[PDB]
């Protein structure tokens, strides 16, 4: 549709950090786009709280049923469901103890911030989310992992990847400055699962990968292009 | 069905909000969005006009050799703009940002002097200190106090390469001998879309008093604070750089664990 | 991208 090409190239020229306010306005010009503008353009991540567990979670379209949301801690939605999608029993344990070493991921490569996993069942494998939100020293980093599993002994993972960035500083010399963007890639391996090597293991250092190598192009992006553009203008 | 006010309204603020060098995609969308091309061109029109004043977008007057910026301070009515050092006004349509019908224009005031050598040293400055830099300046009187106004824009737009940016500056001198109080905003963009998408925006506010004498004098003491103000700040954007990376990137997230190696995934499931 | 949860219900929606 030319609508929504022209939406979608509006979107990645406008300011990034105003996504929220620019995707609204986008759905107030245009309402028949809504669902193909948010099937195709990432939103910054939000925080809701498990009250039951007392602990922080994620939001986003993958634990969402009607209008409630799952926690990945207690695997309830709030508001309650009587009949909210859920992962399979067996998939379930594989979300437990997923959301459960990405915790340690995050505390380890992030100290701080939050993550969950939401984990569901396809026909010969499942798929997954994987979202950490880390807030700043003005800034926050949202990555957003979606990773696809064929299981064939040997899987086939598929992860794509989209890490939102934003950072301000207010100094004397430099007055203020703000670096906004995002980047999304996409990575395949077959790798073999075993006890000693399971799919959450393999999920992991497929995540872990990513965000190193996502990281180190947006340093070079940020830092280094922007820099000599800005070198060039004077 | 949206209301026609709505259509505008949003409109205008994606207007406005287009990156230097790309107002023409941003348009683009923005109409097919709409659907209804007199009411984009005729409802928006405050935002077209907003925007290249924001913008201190510069235009060639034909007949004359160094382009004009527009700007708030130029803008006299029914859509025309002031070249103060031609001493012209000319037509300007700001959607195709072209300008047309120079007519002379009397700016017989008692700052004319204090303006024009001002201009000539800002103008040299402008050719020694950037690539493809304009600048314009106005003398107004503010609430009885004579004030210089000094504008300098300088863009490189290169879409085949994914990257636009600009520089502005605005400089407000308020002559009230002996002293003159400085004011003034320094202002980058920066938009680069090749691998994924980054935007660089910043602003520095500068504060500072001279002492006003000569007109040719006080000139070489206006530039002479343009200059080191300008240097200094683009210097310590190009430091900043450096510093984000050691404070504020390391504080979203690590290049790797405090125990710098990868991390061990049976430790972490067992 | 893989095929979301299935069986879930509603349009999507900013938060």
């Amino acid at each position: 549709d030319q609508q929504l090409d022209c939406a979608l190239d509006l979107m990645r020229r406008l300011p990034p950090q105003q996504i929220e306010k620019n995707l609204s306005d986008l759905i107030d010009l245009v309402p028949s786009l809504c669902e193909d503008l948010l099937s195709s353009v990432d939103q910054p991540l939000k925080i809701a709280r498990d009250k039951v567990v007392g602990k922080d979670y994620l939001l986003c379209d993958y634990n969402r049923d009607g209008d409630s949301y799952r926690s990945p801690w207690s695997n309830k939605y709030d508001p309650p469901l009587e009949d909210g999608a859920m992962p399979s029993a067996r998939l379930r344990k594989l979300e437990v103890e997923a959301n459960n070493a990405f915790d340690q991921y995050r505390d380890l490569y992030f100290e701080g911030g939050v993550s969950s996993v939401y984990l569901w069942d396809l026909d010969h494998g499942f798929a997954g989310v994987i979202l950490i939100k880390k807030a700043g020293i003005k800034g926050c980093w949202d990555s957003i992992h979606v990773v696809e599993v064929q299981e064939k002994r040997t899987a086939h993972y598929k992860l794509t990847s989209t890490v939102m960035l934003w950072l301000q500083t207010n100094k004397t010399g430099s007055g203020t400055m703000n670096l906004g963007g995002s980047l999304t890639r996409q990575m395949e391996k077959d790798e073999t699962v075993s006890d000693s090597s399971p799919h959450i293991a393999n999920i992991g250092r497929l995540v872990e990968d990513m965000e190193n190598k996502i990281r180190s192009t947006l340093n070079e992006i940020y830092f280094g292009k922007t820099k000599d553009i800005v070198n060039g203008l004077r | 069905r949206v209301s026609d006010e709505e259509k505008v309204r949003i409109a205008a603020k994606f207007i406005t909000h287009a990156p230097p060098g790309e107002f023409n995609e941003v348009f683009n969308d923005v109409r097919l969005l709409l659907n209804n091309d007199n009411l984009l061109r005729e409802g928006a029109a405050h935002a077209f006009a907003q925007y290249n004043m924001d913008q201190f977008t510069p235009v060639k007057i034909e007949g004359y050799d160094d382009q004009v910026l527009i700007t708030e301070h130029g803008d006299l009515g029914n859509g025309r703009f002031l070249d103060p050092r031609n001493k012209i006004s000319f037509k300007f349509d700001h959607l195709r940002k072209e300008a047309s019908d120079p007519q002379p224009e009397d700016t017989e005031s008692a700052l004319k002097q204090w303006r024009d050598a001002c201009d000539s040293a800002l103008r040299a400055y402008v050719k020694d200190h950037y690539p493809n830099g304009f600048c314009t300046v106005y003398g107004k009187s503010i609430d009885g106090q004579q004030t210089i106004i000094a504008c300098i824009e300088s863009h490189q737009f290169q879409p085949k390469n994914f990257w636009n940016g600009r520089w502005r500056s605005e400089w407000k001198f308020t002559i009230t001998p002996p002293t003159a109080q400085v004011a003034a905003v320094l202002k980058i963009q920066v938009h680069y879309y090749e691998d994924g998408n980054v935007q660089l925006v910043s602003h520095k506010d500068i504060q500072d008093s001279v002492q006003v004498s000569s007109d040719v004098q006080t000139a070489k003491e206006f530039i002479k604070i343009i200059e080191n103000a300008e240097n200094e700040y683009q210097t310590a954007i190009s430091e900043n750089y450096q510093t984000m990376s050691d404070t504020t990137f390391k504080a979203l997230r690590r290049q790797l664990p405090v125990t710098r190696t990868k991390i061990d995934w049976n430790k972490i499931l067992s | 991208k893989p095929k979301g949860p299935a069986g879930k219900r509603g349009i999507r929606r900013l938060i």
